[PDB]
């Protein structure tokens, strides 16, 4: 089990940790957070109490380092950093659990919902897509935009999200217009998993990148990119059967891990409502089929 | 963005355009078998592809082999409709090609889009006008050339006869909307008011009567009164 240690909290923010958040008032005695579960990659994010402009945040994972979070009064913001002196880092988290003062990461034992969301995330992966070669660590913001969305400024500061375009040459073999538009199975199966991806768990990790930062940053290129990675797979006739099972397991999670109250931003009708019910695969995502149902009947 | 009545005179600037109507592409005659159910009989259709500047009608004739063993054929047609536009384009020479592509029914924009991809300069628009151009196989030499082929063809025309020596683009435009609108309305009454006068004939290498100037305002005249007149008759006024 890891540490992120805090060296001083001082502007009131409210601090998230995965799916947890807590308060932290301004000048409040808090040096970090204990217990993360290693394994998987994390992400810690922020909100100001005085601007909720701009969520921010970083993942990371502890396998690749020491890391620790200082608040920088010139540029703003709480930043990861990472600590390249092993025995150093390990006395200062020793003496700031000794004294109590960090949150211990709050996992039910029974509850597997943060592996269920990341199975697919790494961090190695992960830069793949946020580029800042120099850090261990993946910096995201609610204002960050994607490659895609660039097309139609700043290429340093883009999430570099695999361009996806229904009506597109990549999408549509010459002399298979129709075809392909209405089944998408060539550019899923052939171009995106075969020839880009490379296997169906980097589709998978992709689609759940978008989702997390979707949700945690409120940022509109990830939802974007996260609808239609769900698009191409159930506008494809022909779908690896274990793909399909994995995906219902994925999305039915991602629906259980929504706020209730966000629902209305981040949901497009238009793709749920295409791929519950009229897409190929409307009969091949059950557990999702009836999540959304119960939890969202409005939407649809 | 969409053509409508506030940016009508673009069609009749200098940047080539078509408008291309799929209407009567898949046709189809409802009968019953033996059975007593129903089954459809496709006929022969056409692609309404025209140059409203210049009155160049490109008719692509879609002959009802195209549909043998073929499934969700209303669907395939505007897929066919598209790929045969495309088609069109790709065989003139550059400067001949359209900088715009309008089509009457928005379930065309898709399809032709996606046929269009090689052509990304090439702007995909509908339309909010509501166009007469299904009333094209009422005017009697085209319906001729559809029903007769016996093979996939291309038949070109000039929808306006001779009409550009006396008028602009913009008019001839609207008499020719007026007159389809009137055939689609009451086709009878709109031949009658046309046929008429029997010494007014047909040239050969025309569609349309050769009226001079004052009987073709006695003609337009006569078809306003009819799609008022049949607008009564249907909406009792
Ligand atoms: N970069 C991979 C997947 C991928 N392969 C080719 C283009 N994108 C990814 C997976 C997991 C988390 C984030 C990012």
């Amino acid at each position: 089990m890891n540490t992120v240690p805090f060296t001083s909290a001082p502007i009131e923010v409210t601090i998230g940790i995965d799916q947890y958040s807590f308060n932290v008032k301004e000048n409040q005695p808090f040096h970090g957070i204990k217990d993360i579960p290693i394994g998987h990659v994390h992400v810690i994010h922020f909100q100001h109490a005085d601007n909720s402009s701009m969520r921010y945040g970083y993942w990371f994972d502890c396998r690749m380092g020491n890391f620790y979070i200082q608040y920088d009064p010139k540029d703003g913001l709480y930043k990861m950093m990472e600590e390249r002196d092993g025995a150093k880092f390990e006395n200062i988290v020793h003496n700031f659990k000794e004294r109590q003062m960090m949150v211990s990461y709050p996992k039910i034992d029974e509850d597997d919902t943060w592996y269920n969301l990341t199975e697919f995330v790494q961090m190695d992966k992960i830069r793949k897509i946020v580029r800042k070669d120099e850090n261990q660590f993946s910096y995201v913001d609610s204002s960050m935009t994607t490659v895609q969305e660039n097309e139609l400024s700043d290429p340093a500061h883009s999430l570099n999200y695999t361009v996806i375009n229904f009506k597109s040459r990549e999408a549509i073999r010459p002399g298979h217009e129709m075809e392909d538009f209405l089944d998408k199975s060539y550019y899923l199966n052939t171009v995106m998993l075969q020839g880009i991806f490379k296997n169906s768990s980097n589709y998978f990790g992709e689609l759940q990148f978008a989702f997390l930062n979707a949700m945690f940053f409120g940022n509109y290129g990830s939802s974007l990119q996260w609808h239609a990675m769900i698009e191409l797979i159930c506008s494809s006739a022909t779908v690896p059967k274990h793909m399909l099972d994995k995906l219902d397991e994925i999305l039915y999670y991602q629906i259980k891990t929504l706020p209730e109250q966000y629902s209305d931003i981040l949901l497009n009708e238009r793709v749920w409502n295409i791929c519950l019910y009229s897409s190929f695969q409307k009969n091949s995502l059950h557990n999702t089929e009836k999540i959304m149902e119960n939890k969202y009947p409005e939407l649809l | 963005g969409a053509m409508n009545s506030s940016n009508y005179a673009e069609l009749f600037n200098n940047d080539i355009k078509l408008f291309v109507d799929d209407t009567n592409v898949y046709r189809v005659t409802v009968h019953k078998t033996f059975e007593g159910n129903v089954a459809t009989k496709a006929i022969n259709g056409c692609i309404f592809t025209l140059n409203p500047k210049t009155g160049h009608l490109f008719l692509k004739i879609i002959h009802t082999s195209v549909w043998a063993g073929q499934k969700r054929l209303s669907q395939l047609a505007k897929w066919k409709t598209a790929e045969e536009v495309s088609a069109l384009v790709r065989s003139l020479p550059k400067e001949e090609q359209p900088k715009q592509i309008i089509v009457t029914r928005k379930a065309m924009l898709d399809p032709l889009e996606v046929h269009m991809l090689d052509f990304p300069n090439i702007a995909i628009r509908p339309t909010e006008l509501r166009l007469p151009f299904s009333a094209a196989m009422s005017i009697d030499k085209l319906s001729d050339v559809v029903m007769k082929a016996t093979e996939p063809q291309m038949v070109l025309f000039n929808i306006y006869d001779d009409w550009l020596d006396r008028i602009s683009s913009y008019t001839a435009f609207s008499r020719l909307t007026l007159l389809l609108r009137a055939l689609k309305t009451n086709e009878e009454s709109a031949k009658m008011i046309l046929l008429s006068d029997p010494t007014i004939t047909i040239k050969s290498y025309h569609l349309w009567p050769s009226f001079t100037d004052e009987q073709w305002i006695t003609i337009e005249s006569q078809m306003r009164d009819l799609i008022l007149t049949e607008y009564g008759r249907k909406y009792n006024v």
